[PDB]
């Protein structure tokens, strides 16, 4: 019994780092499209000023 | 005389054998009249009790 624990207990913190990993990288490829404007709102400024 | 006394004594004890004997004779009996075990069970709990330290 306390081996089907262990044995469950375990897939569980597997099941997740796969999903606090699975959503991580789309969790940062937010802030990539966000980071990725930003600096475009950036250059589009230094070139002109204006 | 004495002889005679060890005469009986192994008597005895070929008594408690054929005791015996019967006993598991028996027992098989019942056995054999009837129909998992825990032999395999052993084999299949390391095969888990393993892989789950490799997993």
């Amino acid at each position: 019994q306390t081996l089907k624990d262990d044995i469950n207990i375990l897939l569980d913190k597997a099941r997740l780092e796969n999903q606090e990993g699975i959503d991580f990288i789309k969790a940062t490829k937010v802030l990539m499209e966000k980071n990725s404007m930003d600096i475009m709102k950036i250059r589009e400024y230094f070139q002109k000023y204006g | 005389h004495m002889e005679a006394e060890v005469d009986k004594l192994e008597l005895m004890f070929q008594k408690a054998e054929s005791d015996l004997d019967y006993i598991q004779y028996r027992l098989e009996y019942e056995i054999k009249t009837n129909h998992k075990n825990p032999v395999t069970l052993l084999k299949e709990l390391s095969v888990i009790k393993s892989r789950y330290q490799t997993l």
